[PDB]
């Protein structure tokens, strides 16, 4: 929190769940959000409705 | 990957063509009040004698 260590877990006391995992080294068994995907398509999306609320 | 996308040429025309640096000025002045979601729904007046639009 803040960029400080606020408490600290063994994996016996937390859980961790992911539903789109990577062999990638990179990905550092971390998921992959759809939204991190779709994230062009969102901000066509929002970019659109402004354009035509902007009418009025 | 290579064509011409071109819409079409705005033919502005006076007695003589504008000089070099005041279409550049002409050029912000578009920018900053026309361009993107910003200057989505803004109409620009313009005086010259005559204004074309040629759909190429």
């Amino acid at each position: 929190v803040d960029k400080r260590v606020v408490a600290s877990f063994t994996s016996r006391e937390l859980a961790m769940g992911i539903r789109n995992p990577r062999t990638e080294l990179s990905s550092s068994g971390y998921g992959l959000s759809e939204v991190e995907i779709a994230m062009k398509e969102f901000i066509a999306y929002n970019n659109t409705e402004s354009f035509n609320d902007r009418f009025f | 990957s290579h064509g011409g996308t071109t819409r079409g040429i705005l033919q502005i025309r006076s007695d003589q063509q504008q000089s070099q640096h005041a279409l550049e000025n002409f050029k912000r002045e578009w920018k900053s009040s026309l361009s993107g979601i910003n200057g989505s729904w803004q109409i620009p007046v313009v005086m010259a004698d005559d204004i074309k639009f040629v759909n190429m």
